[PDB]
């Protein structure tokens, strides 16, 4: 099995930060069990943290616990990857692209205006494009087809007096009246019905949203990133 | 009143004649047009409402008799009909006019209808074709012309009424569907075809089970006073001429053997009861459970023909209610009066059931009341709730016969005896709806085909009833668990059981426990469920054995508690364990289920025990549509209403729309809405008849009145979860909202409009934090949203979910945020999140408190990104640099909207405009030049102060023209009235109207400060220039 | 208030024994008799309740439609 | 008039100029129920008594009729957000400029307080209607 703990900077930090001392307690709890040599290995730990600076030094002793894998920046190339493949997703419901994927389009020009963005803030960028498109189709079908099947409804009033519409609305529920149960509703050719997202609204969008983080934090993050990374080597 | 009634061939609307006695009672003389309503008899509890028709008087007509159309009641007398009918002669002819009236006509009668220049001419057609008359004729809804080519749909403000030409307003449609073509009267295609006239000794029939029983009015021929009524059963005339008998007769009814005997009467036309069949009540219909179809065959056999009885033995049939010991006292007291009503015809072999009002058991009135004269008013006074079954084991005749099965009972030269019980599987709900028959709460009917988890159950109750008919033994467990309550679990299991036919065991744990501390209560709990089970069990397989809360008694106590306790629910436990397996082992063909309405809490170590699992969800769309059809039905409706009229609903009532503003609401909801409508209904009618003085037939529901009780519904759901910080905000008592107006309704109101497009398994909108100088009015744009939408708006203000302890602030978090999950579309608010974002470090939050909260709220916040499809965040904070970096990431947060200050003049001239909105504003005053004035730093609190400000002063002024006034008049009349009597009877309307010049405001300014530093503007602009350029 | 009583805010505990339903009990079975009669007549029973607040008298009532 | 009106205004100047009495003073002279609170018993060295003290001072004002609410030495109970290691005084701090943005019943309860030192306290609270 593998049991995972997230946000393990708020579970183990270093000693020596609480006053009862119930989280140094329950550090050497945990320790007991992975120091504890009682076959217990099918377990296949894991933890994260965006703080491991936080971290006991002994939850990272060479040997006694294994490897810690980094995450960085995605650079062109990783931006790239992680575009396609989401753009490219196939649906768990539909089994087609997740977004109305442009067959052909020039991906190659948006990885370069998200330079240092996170692949949080890719798939971001690429959500709010889709309801970018969205809200565009929605608009080119505001009146193009506004209609409902079958407005065959042959009729003609006398004494109407002004209920023209009023009058056909209660002439549809009346036919309408007796067969309807849940949706009497088929796969009416369902041909994808979504708006791709224009290259020049990605571009937009793009300019809209910023990264998650900022210039000094993301510095002084990337420093103690790598002065740890360090110290793992001996440092 | 009472009279009788015969039928005329002609047209529908021919005018009713009435006897000369019938209208000189109270007729009146000059009367132009005569009109009546008529009430008919109905096969059924529900008295149908009355049609009106035009009457014309007559003397030909013997003595309180009535011709009326057959072609009104939508069937031609073909068959002996109904004899007389209830009429009633209005007064003052007070009759309703049709605003307006829908026909209905097929495609090609319709073509010619208005293929004419002219309109009037098509009038003139009616009236050759059907003698229609202005202000004279009277039409009805769903009224029938041409034999499926001319019919009347509907007619709008009354389903009757009269009609004049010159004012009605006639709506007619033709018809693509051809509805008209399948529309024909009752026995109208079904011409005269003798089947085999008189000619078989014995035919084959289905037997079906009478719907409803009958009143003794409507038996022809008259039957005898003394005579048994329990032995009638009923059927069409065709069949009775086939088999060459009359009414009230007496036939054998049989199959493979087994032989009973019944009476025979006709079913007076009109009815919809099926044709070529014969109905009888459940009494008959025991004893041929499997057989749908009977044998019929005439009986040679008279009244004085019956021998009459010697001894009678009768074994009372295994049921729950039999060992119910605070019932069998009224049980053989129902039993003794239905038997010394009048002398009952049973035979070897047979079951007699016995309705009873079980509220009234607990009075055993004596029976010193020496043949209590008016048994029909006590019994009115009961309405028989509750049902039994007597068997007759054994009886004598007294007279030696051949006949070894048929006899007469006499209430006092016959003798009887009671012995022990007798197993006997009860009758399903397909060949009798027993419940409906008697009329008790009718329980709700269920389509499996549409809720697949009662076809779960069903599924496996029938099966493990066939492996024990099988000679196979399966134990079944199943345990009922929703997130709600009152979603049905004990209702469906209650259907399921009536629908296989199999006993019904049911104790609620959570009643008549009696004992929940002492000792002994593991013992006193245990006994009392094993006595009673074991009592009746035994003799009533195939049942169910029904725990209602179960988990109201099991349970896993924590660790924190006294141990002793501990180890008395650990015994508790085993014992209901060992319980249920001995139950099982010891009576093949036995099974139980369980209700609990939160699984955590059952023994894990029992859960594990247990066979099959199942979770009734709250009603879905379908179902929810289904549950109304069942509710708006009217024999359900006027169950519980003795009052004469009765109620229903119009026929446009969209009840798809109803089910689409019901999401999330349950059965209980659902009851609570339809009779909440049935309320305003009801007060309207008893309303408009005094209004009107006439009064409408019958009682109606409309729509508006639903979405009333809807609104309604969805407060007290609020009131219940909360939500009261919403008294009334809206986007006229704000401005300056222009571009976040776009980003708030393409978050919220889209993916609520069109979620369908969203719905392919994508990350949907996450959250919209509110960042920006103070005094902009967030927490106002916060209000105005949860008002406006009308959504389930929660809020959670972070500083009040911490606690003394540490650990219980994020127990309210999880549980806050699945109860949000529940109220779904929810909105959560949280206010000044920014209390509880102190990143780690020697000089903050040393303790990790806060982190841990952060940590639920991320956790739910990735954990609702993927299934809460109905949950919206809004974030409120003056400062976002505090809050902690990881919510500022997309998937928490998208759009760090940005409430900044109105720079442009366009923004505070819609500020000002939005906040005088309800002033008294003098023709002085120049929104425009106070626009001009103000500088770039104002704020929506800054403009409200100054009004405010601007008010005040107008106050004063107001204030101090009122104590001169005072003053003045003091002096003038020497009374010194003080300002509390002016205020009260002086302080005239205008005096208290507040009026405002336009030199209050200018002042205001002049005096006005802003409440923000330009130094904090400008370190509010460099935190937007960091979240908005990138 | 006194005879079905509220169980007092903050008990102590998260969820203690069988969340007093020990002590609601009453009202339980009162409401289901109540109904039991009602759905069966309605001109018959009616009850007309006092207390000193709406959040102190116990939610079951609401909860159930009462 | 359908406008919240003027009710809560800060008192600050040069120390002993008199805040004190003119704040005890005014409740006699309007009439109102003035409920004084000392600055310390609000703070309370355990959490979930802090924000549970001033919402039950606020519960106590609501429940008389139209109040009158006095806080002394106004700055240390609201210190600017942020500076506090232990973060009890700011999430007080926000619990008070929360109670001023409930829906209702802030009618006819008056928050007044006194600070010679009106640096110390968070501006957030002097937006118009809290503190005008
Ligand atoms: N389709 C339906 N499903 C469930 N209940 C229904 C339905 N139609 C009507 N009802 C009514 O809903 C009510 C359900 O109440 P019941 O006491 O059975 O609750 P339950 O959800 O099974 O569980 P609990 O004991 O927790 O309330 C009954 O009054 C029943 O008549
Ligand atoms: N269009 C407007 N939008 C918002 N507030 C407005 C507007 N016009 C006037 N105001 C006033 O501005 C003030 C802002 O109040 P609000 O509580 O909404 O502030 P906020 O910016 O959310 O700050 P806080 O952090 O203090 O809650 C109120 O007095 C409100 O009546
Ligand atoms: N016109 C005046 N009205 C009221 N008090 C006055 C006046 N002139 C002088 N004083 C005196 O000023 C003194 C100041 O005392 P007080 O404690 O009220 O001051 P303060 O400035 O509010 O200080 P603190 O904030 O430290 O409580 C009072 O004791 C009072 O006697």
């Amino acid at each position: 099995c593998i049991l995972f703990f997230d946000e393990f900077d708020s579970i183990a930090p270093k000693r020596g930060h609480d006053s009862t001392g119930v989280t140094d307690r329950v550090v050497n709890q945990l320790l007991t069990q992975m120091d504890g040599a009682e076959g217990l290995d099918g377990v296949y730990i894991l933890a994260a943290t965006s703080r491991p600076d936080l971290i006991d030094s002994a939850l990272l002793r060479p040997g006694r616990l294994d490897k810690s894998v980094i995450c960085n920046i995605p650079t062109e190339s990783e931006r790239l990857d992680i575009l396609q493949a989401i753009v490219n997703s196939k649906d768990k419901d539909t089994g087609q692209k997740k977004f109305a994927l442009e067959k052909n389009a020039d991906l190659k020009l948006i990885a370069e205006k998200t330079a240092g963005f996170s692949g949080a803030d890719l798939q971001g960028l690429c959500y709010n494009a889709y309801l970018k498109s969205v809200h565009r189709w929605l608009s080119a079908a505001d009146q193009s087809e506004v209609v409902p099947g079958n407005d065959n409804i042959e009729y003609f009033s006398i004494n109407e007096h002004g209920r023209r519409e009023e009058n056909r609305l209660r002439l549809k529920t009346l036919l309408q009246q007796d067969v309807v149960h849940e949706t009497k509703t088929s796969t009416s050719a369902a041909s994808e019905l979504t708006a791709v997202v224009t290259i020049n609204d990605l571009l937009e969008a793009c300019q809209e949203t910023k990264p998650s983080i900022s210039t000094s934090e993301l510095v002084k993050l990337r420093g103690i990133y790598d002065r740890f990374q360090k110290d793992r080597n001996g440092e | 009143m009472k009279a009788s009634l015969t039928f005329s061939l002609s047209g529908i609307y021919a005018p009713c004649s009435i006897s000369r006695d019938i209208y000189l009672e109270y007729g009146d003389k000059k009367a132009e047009c005569l009109y009546g309503t008529i009430r008919l008899p109905q096969y059924g509890p529900g008295c149908t409402p009355g049609k009106i028709v035009h009457c014309v008087l007559d003397d030909s007509l013997p003595f309180c008799s009535i011709v009326v159309p057959s072609k009104l009641f939508g069937f031609m007398p073909t068959q002996p009909t109904m004899d007389f009918c209830y009429f009633e002669p209005i007064l003052d002819n007070v009759v309703p006019v049709l605003d307006s009236v829908t026909f209905l006509i097929n495609e090609q009668l319709y073509s010619k209808l208005m293929d004419l220049p002219q309109e009037m001419q098509q009038i003139q057609f009616l009236h050759y074709k059907y003698n229609i008359n202005s202000m004279e004729t009277v039409v009805h809804s769903r009224d029938i012309l041409t034999s499926g080519l001319c019919q009347i749909l509907n007619c709008s403000p009354f389903p009757q009424g009269l009609v004049d030409f010159t004012e009605t307003q006639l709506i007619l449609v033709n018809d693509t569907e051809q509805k008209l073509s399948a529309l024909k009267y009752a026995n109208e295609d079904e011409e005269y075809a003798l089947p085999k006239i008189g000619t078989n000794s014995a035919l084959s029939i289905d037997l079906e089970s009478l719907p409803c029983t009958i009143s003794r009015d409507l038996l022809r021929p008259a039957p005898h006073i003394n005579d048994d009524n329990s032995i009638y059963a009923f059927t069409d005339a065709e069949t009775l001429l086939r088999l060459d008998v009359t009414s009230g007769s007496f036939i054998t009814v049989s199959n493979m053997g087994c032989v009973r005997l019944v009476k025979l009467f006709v079913l007076l036309l009109p009815n919809g009861f099926k044709k070529r069949t014969i109905y009888a009540p459940p009494k008959i219909i025991a004893s041929f459970p499997d057989c749908s179809v009977v044998t019929i065959s005439k009986s040679n056999i008279g009244h004085t023909d019956i021998p009459i009885a010697n001894q009678v033995f009768i074994s009372r049939v295994g049921g729950w209610l039999q060992s119910q010991k605070c019932f069998q006292n009224i049980i053989l007291t129902t039993l003794k009066k239905f038997f010394s009503e009048s002398k009952r015809i049973l035979c070897q072999n047979d079951l007699i059931p016995i309705a009873f009002d079980s509220s009234m058991a607990d009075l055993n009135i004596a029976e010193e009341n020496d043949e209590s004269d008016d048994e029909d008013e006590l019994g009115q006074y009961y309405k028989n709730d509750s049902l039994v079954w007597f068997f007759v084991t054994s009886a004598e005749l007294d007279c030696f016969s051949k006949d070894n099965s048929h006899f007469i009972i006499d209430p006092n030269r016959t003798k009887l005896i009671t012995t022990n019980i007798t197993n006997r599987r009860p009758l399903p709900l397909s060949r009798s709806n027993l419940q409906r028959y008697y009329g008790f709460a009718e329980t709700f009917y269920y389509d499996l085909h549409i809720f697949p988890y009662v076809r779960q159950l069903v599924n496996i109750l029938e099966t493990s009833f066939n492996c024990s008919q099988r000679g196979i033994t399966l134990n079944a467990s199943v345990l009922l668990h929703s997130t709600t309550n009152n979603v049905g679990k004990a209702t469906m299991v209650r259907f399921a059981s009536k629908y296989l036919g199999i006993h019904l065991l049911e104790i609620d744990c959570l009643s008549l426990t009696s004992n929940s501390r002492q000792l002994d209560s593991t013992s006193k709990i245990i006994g009392y469920i094993r006595a009673k089970c074991e009592n009746v069990l035994p003799y009533a397989s195939p049942a169910v054995i029904f725990l209602a809360h179960l988990d109201s008694i099991l349970l896993d106590v924590n660790a924190n508690q006294d141990p002793e306790a501990i180890k008395l629910q650990k015994s508790i436990n085993f014992e209901m364990s060992k319980l249920l397996d001995d139950f099982t082992f010891k009576f093949p063909g036995t099974t139980f289920v369980g209700s609990v309405n939160n699984i955590d809490n059952v023994p894990s170590s029992f859960r594990s025990h247990m066979r099959f699992e199942i979770l009734v969800p709250v009603p879905s769309e379908a179902q929810r549509l289904r549950i109304f059809q069942w509710y708006l039905s009217s024999h359900e409706l006027n169950r519980d209403v003795q009052q004469k009229v009765p109620v229903s609903y119009m026929d446009n009532i969209s009840f798809s729309s109803l089910s689409s503003y019901s999401a999330g609401l349950t059965p209980l909801d659902i009851k609570s809405i339809v009779e909440t409508a049935r309320m305003t209904a009801t007060a309207r009618f008893y309303q408009e008849s005094k209004k009107c003085g006439w009064l409408p037939q019958s009682i109606l529901i409309t729509q508006e009145d639903l979405s009333k009780a809807t609104s309604k519904a969805r407060n007290e759901f609020s009131v219940s979860i909360g939500a009261p910080q919403i008294p009334n905000v809206t986007w006229d008592d704000i401005g300056g909202i222009d571009f976040v107006k776009g980003e708030i309704l393409d978050t919220i109101d889209m993916p609520l409009k069109h979620p369908e497009l969203f719905t392919s398994g994508m990350k949907k909108r996450s959250g919209i934090l509110f960042y920006g100088p103070p005094g902009t009015g967030k927490t106002l744009m916060a209000k105005a949203i949860a008002t406006n939408f009308s959504l389930n708006f929660f809020s959670v203000k972070g500083p009040e979910l911490l606690n003394m302890y540490i650990g219980e602030s994020e127990a309210n978090v999880r549980r806050v945020f699945q109860k949000a999950r529940e109220a779904k579309p929810c909105v959560i608010f949280f206010d000044e999140i920014d209390s509880v974002a102190p990143k780690r470090g020697n000089q903050g939050d040393s303790g990790g408190v806060m982190d841990r909260i952060v940590s639920q709220l991320l956790a739910e916040l990735d954990g609702m990104s993927t299934d809460a499809d109905g949950v919206f965040v809004i974030g409120a904070t003056n400062r976002p640099d505090l809050l902690d970096e990881a919510l500022l990431r997309p998937g928490r947060f998208d759009k760090l909207l940005y409430l900044g200050i109105p720079d442009t003049d366009t923004k505070q001239l819609n500020i000002l405009e939005a906040l005088t909105r309800k002033f008294v504003l003098d023709n002085d005053v120049k929104l425009i030049e106070l626009a001009k004035l103000c500088p770039f730093n104002y704020t929506g609190a800054d403009f409200y102060a100054l009004c405010s400000d601007a008010m005040l002063n107008a106050m004063s002024r107001i204030a101090r023209m009122v104590e001169k006034k005072v003053s003045q008049h003091n002096e003038l009349t020497g009374e010194n009235i003080s300002t509390r009597r002016w205020f009260d009877k002086i302080a005239t309307k205008e005096d208290t109207k507040v009026v405002v010049k336009m030199e209050d405001f200018l002042k205001a300014q002049e005096q006005l400060t802003p409440s923000v530093s330009r130094a904090e503007l400008n370190h509010y602009e460099a935190v937007r220039a960091n979240f908005e350029g990138a | 208030e006194a005879l079905f009583g509220k169980p007092q805010a903050n008990d102590g505990d998260p969820s203690n024994n069988g969340q007093w339903d020990n002590a609601s009990k009453l009202l339980n079975f009162f409401i289901n008799q109540v109904t039991k009669i009602f759905n069966k007549d309605n001109k018959r029973i009616r009850v007309l309740f006092s207390g000193k607040q709406k959040t102190q008298i116990n939610p079951l009532l609401f909860d159930k439609h009462f | 008039c359908p406008l919240r009106l003027r009710s809560g205004i800060l008192l600050y100047g040069y120390p002993g100029c008199g805040k004190t009495l003119l704040a005890s003073a005014v409740a006699q002279q309007c009439g109102l129920n003035f409920i004084s609170v000392k600055g310390p018993e609000i703070l309370n060295k355990f959490i979930g008594a802090s924000e549970q003290n001033i919402r039950e001072l606020f519960e106590r004002a609501q429940s008389v009729k139209p109040c009158i609410l006095f806080f002394d030495e106004f700055d240390s109970i609201a210190p600017k957000r942020g500076h506090d290691s232990t973060g009890v005084t700011d999430r007080v701090v926000n619990q008070l400029l929360t109670q001023m943005d409930g829906a209702e019943g802030l009618d006819g309860v008056y928050i007044l307080a006194a600070t010679s030192r009106p640096d110390l306290i968070d501006s957030a609270l002097l937006r118009p209607g809290r503190l005008d």
